RNA sequence: GGCACCUCGAUGUCGGCUCAUCGCAUCCUGGGGCUGUAGUCGGUCCCAAGGGUUGGGCUGUUCGCCCAUUAAAGCGGUACGCGAGCUGGGUUCAGAACGUCGUGAGACAGUUCGGUCCCUAUCCGUCGCGGGCGCAGGAAAUUUGAGAGGAGCUGUCCUUAGUACGAGAGGACCGGGAUGGACGCACCGCUGGUGUACCAGUUGUUCUGCCAAGGGCAUCGCUGGGUAGCUAUGUGCGGACGGGAUAAGUGCUGAAAGCAUCUAAGCAUGAAGCCCCCCUCAAGAUGAGAUUUCCCAUUCCGCAAGGAAGUAAGAUCCCUGAAAGAUGAUCAGGUUGAUAGGUCUGAGGUGGAAGUGUGGCGACACAUGGAGCUGACAGAUACUAAUCGAUCGAGGACUUAACCAU
């Protein structure tokens, strides 16, 4: 536990800000096609923070053309350029499942700023 | 995870609104099919015009689906539906728009004729 | 299932050379002179390893 | 050929540079050191023996003090014999250290597997059930023992019993990093046996 | 992991809170061997409380120690003879208070018998 | 179908399920000969049994038809394999109705609705796990391998090349490289599942004298998450490259038979078959092997063989446990010591404790404060328990032989 820590320790990226679920942020990702390097802004609310270490993960979840599309990535991974916080919200949990469901129904589920 | 005996959506406007899975294209095994792969596929419901009848027996793709699919880095993506295009049995659709998002493990296909007629990639 | 034959006696005897007892650890209590068993408070004396326990 | 012996410690993660997961398992080593040589002559065959990670004076018998003892060293709690390899470049009391795998490299593991016990056939052979509803009173049990013709079971049924704790070999991993420093080396994928467990880093017998 | 001792999941904790506050109004005990070597982590964590003297290690305690009488004439309580007392004597331990000792087996089932006291 | 030799002091019959194994008269994959084979596809015959050989709709169904795939959807034996392994839809008990026959009771190789499936494994057999003695002194470790088992499958695409072939249409063998299906092994870092002594919210009612704060029961009362272990649907890997003899075929020289001829002398080549290469078990392989290291100058009886007693190396009893486990067994330790527990310090999980204060009429909100709580994860620290002790365990039989010296 600290043999790998260590050795881990060597790859991780320290530049991020902090973070909670239930909060919107941007994610500049840097995704290839071969022969050039885009960036595509993904931007929605933090459902879940997991894991802990270098194998630290959080899903982004955001509704695109009616479907809701979840995005899951390693914290630490370089295809990320750097991370935004758009807002922050006031929730009671530490994962956001509930969210899955309150999405249409004619009723806007959204968090509140604190 | 998309079996025998699912009800996908149709994604475009052909004429089909729901569909069901008569089979997975693929070995002699083949129980499970994931994004990007050709189904045969029965029109169950449909709109009262379209090119597309009531039971017929088409070729599909499919582009949603609530399993997720892993990408090269560790990283994943996932809908809250499964979805479908009608395949002409040629890459070409036989629609002409798309509705919604559509996945990124098409073009690494020869599906480029329908991710071209997509809003947007992710 | 039921029992197609009667068992002999010598089969009867060799099944049973595993069906005994054995001696158990035994040592001398070094406060009062009987017999205890090893790792346990002497029911005779009363003590265990130089201390008591009324 | 060459190969060492290591300790298995647990899984991890490296990005590699293409920025791409890789799932990695760690194993620690130290010098291990050349006891004995078997030689053609003497033997049948061309071998050496290898030790590592020595254990106290107080846990050692005098037979294998006086073993360990002619290649002046501490009494080691593995041994083993590598037996393909070429048999000049190693002398009693020489040490083998980790630097001898570069990275990207091709190796093979050999380690015991963990135990699971008393398993049914259902696990231990993947058989399949019978059905749990429409008025069946079968489920887990291991099917026809066979024709009757015969009179008798065929040896080489498949019955429940002892699982897992055999010897098992991996073949074509790979290296990623070797830390020569810390003796260490990072091998892609997963290595059987339990964590803290003696592990044998041979190279690629296949090529 | 622990041990299942044979009951069920409340009658596990009720038989475990009723030998705590045994043992605390008596400073030693007697019952079977694994019963008695699954309560010498359960007291040591109480004393552990009791040892902190605040507000909150009190509420956390009486959550777990039941309402007999330890001391008949001063009509005390098992949890501040608990408290005072057991704060009082192990003031400069660190871990180890109590100890277990083995008598023969029982008679009627021949099961292995012990003894358990606060050091 | 024929016979009636066995079974009437009792063997119960078809389909389906679980598990299979064998034969070849070969469905696929491999190698060839002829062709009314230009190429791509075919036909028929020869060698070949290593592996593979599907999901549904209708019917009790075997059978059978149809849908969609597939490299292919083989034919048969094993009491038409397997009911002290399953089922009971169909076969022939007692109830009832329809058709027909009978004057009637009733009958149908006619149809339809309903209808009790018993057993604690003695012996052989199969799968695992231990005690005993043997292996010419007593122990500890590393091994060789007679022999045994496992695995054995295939698709698409790009190149060679729109070249050979062909009016055109169409379109290759041989050889290279990627990437999949089904199957097997291991593992938990990722994605998920479970997690009944973990964290939080909440309903009813009893208890801690009362308020606050909590406990008991109501499926773990219910609801949302979830550590370690165990897991697949998750991840990694595998069936590679070859060698030696062969089958059918193709042969080179060469006579019997002045020529011809694959053969009688002789010399080759030639397959997913066979023996090795790959993986596992293996000296009770009574043919009981090999290597390296420890212990040995005792004491009594016995003319002698031998017997007995204390021991040496080492082991066990007993105790603390788990990377082990039905129980033995195995593995880590037993005071010059981190084996377990406790205490500190962390990782992860939950998610802002009690008290107090401020705001509000009140339900409540904010601050002190990433707070408090924490089972199975990691590291330090002898605080508690692994006390004292006992039992077992050698003294190495003969007979030949070869080389050296007299
Ligand atoms: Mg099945
Ligand atoms: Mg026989
Ligand atoms: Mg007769
Ligand atoms: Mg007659
Ligand atoms: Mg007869
Ligand atoms: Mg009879
Ligand atoms: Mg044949
Ligand atoms: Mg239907
Ligand atoms: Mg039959
Ligand atoms: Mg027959
Ligand atoms: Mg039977
Ligand atoms: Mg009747
Ligand atoms: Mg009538
Ligand atoms: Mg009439
Ligand atoms: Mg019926
Ligand atoms: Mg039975
Ligand atoms: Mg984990
Ligand atoms: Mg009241
Ligand atoms: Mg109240
Ligand atoms: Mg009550
Ligand atoms: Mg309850
Ligand atoms: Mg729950
Ligand atoms: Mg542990
Ligand atoms: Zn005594």
């Amino acid at each position: 536990q600290k043999l790998i820590e260590d050795i881990t320790k060597e790859q991780l990226r320290t530049d991020l800000p902090a973070f909670r679920p239930g909060d919107t942020l941007r994610v500049h990702v840097k995704v290839v096609e071969g022969n050039r390097e885009r960036i595509q802004i993904f931007e929605g609310v933090v459902i879940k923070r997991r894991g802990g270490g270098i194998s630290e993960t959080f899903t982004v979840r955001k509704i695109s053309y009616g479907v809701g599309v979840e995005r899951t990535f390693p914290v630490h991974t370089p295809k990320i350029a750097k991370i935004e916080v758009v807002r922050y919200g006031k929730v009671r949990r530490a994962k956001l499942y509930y969210l899955r469901e309150l999405r249409g129904k004619a009723a806007r589920i959204k968090e509140i700023r604190r | 995870m998309i079996q025998q005996e699912t009800r996908l959506k149709v994604a475009d406007n052909s004429g089909a609104r729901e569909v069901l899975t008569i089979k997975v294209l693929g070995g002699s095994g083949r129980k499970t099919a994931n994004i990007g792969d050709v189904i045969v596929c029965t029109v169950k419901q449909a709109t009262p015009g379209g090119v597309v009848k009531k039971g017929e027996v088409v070729k599909a793709v499919i582009v949603r689906t609530k399993s997720g699919a892993r990408r090269s880095d560790g990283s994943y993506i996932s809908f809250d539906e499964n979805a479908c295009v009608i395949i002409r049995d040629d890459k070409s659709p036989r629609g002409t728009r798309i509705f919604g998002p559509v996945a990124r493990e098409l073009r690494e296909n020869n599906f480029m004729k329908i991710v071209s007629l997509a809003p947007e990639v992710i | 299932a039921v029992p197609f034959r009667r068992t002999s006696k010598m089969k009867k005897r060799l099944r049973r050379t595993h069906f005994k007892l054995n001696v158990p650890g035994m040592t001398e209590c070094p406060s009062c002179g009987e017999m205890k068993l090893s790792h346990r408070v002497c029911k005779a004396c009363g003590s265990y390893n130089g201390k008591d326990i009324n | 050929t060459k190969g060492i012996l290591g300790r298995k410690i647990g899984m991890t993660q490296v990005f590699a540079e293409n920025g791409d997961l890789i799932p990695v398992t760690v194993i620690e080593a130290a010098p291990n050191v050349v006891l004995q040589k078997k030689t053609a002559e003497n033997d049948g065959y061309e071998a050496i023996q290898l030790g590592f990670d020595d254990k106290r004076e107080k846990l050692s018998n005098k037979p294998e003090k006086g073993h360990v003892a002619k290649a002046e060293t501490a009494p080691k709690r593995f041994v083993k014999e590598l037996r393909g390899v070429e048999m000049d470049a190693y002398e009693v009391g020489q040490e083998v250290k980790v630097e001898i795998f570069s990275a990207g490299e091709i190796v093979d593991v050999t380690g015991v597997s963990k135990g699971k016990g008393f398993q049914g056939a259902i696990k231990r052979h993947g058989q399949s059930r019978g059905p749990m509803s429409h008025g069946s009173r079968y489920h887990r049990r291991p099917g026809s023992m066979g024709p009757v013709d015969p009179n008798r079971v065929f040896k080489g049924k498949l019955l429940p019993g002892r699982m897992g704790g055999e010897q098992i070999t991996v073949q074509n991993l790979e290296i990623v990093k070797v830390d020569a420093e810390r003796n260490l080396l990072l091998i892609k994928g997963n290595v059987p046996g339990a964590k803290k467990s003696l592990i044998t880093v041979k190279s690629a017998v296949k090529s | 992991s622990y041990r299942k001792l044979g009951r069920t999941s409340a009658q596990r904790k009720a038989m475990l809170r009723d030998l705590t506050t045994d043992l605390i109004i008596n400073e030693r005990i007697e019952t079977t061997e694994t019963r008695a070597k699954e309560l010498r982590s359960v007291v040591e964590k109480m004393i552990t409380l009791g040892k902190r003297g605040d507000l909150h290690a009190r509420r956390q305690a009486a959550a777990y120690i039941r309402n007999e009488v330890a001391n008949e004439e001063n009509n005390q309580d098992a949890l501040q003879k608990l408290f005072s007392d057991i704060a009082t004597r192990y003031e400069e331990r660190q871990g180890g208070y109590t100890r277990i000792m083995k008598l023969g087996p029982r008679r009627g089932d021949g099961a292995p018998m012990a003894i358990i006291e606060l050091v």
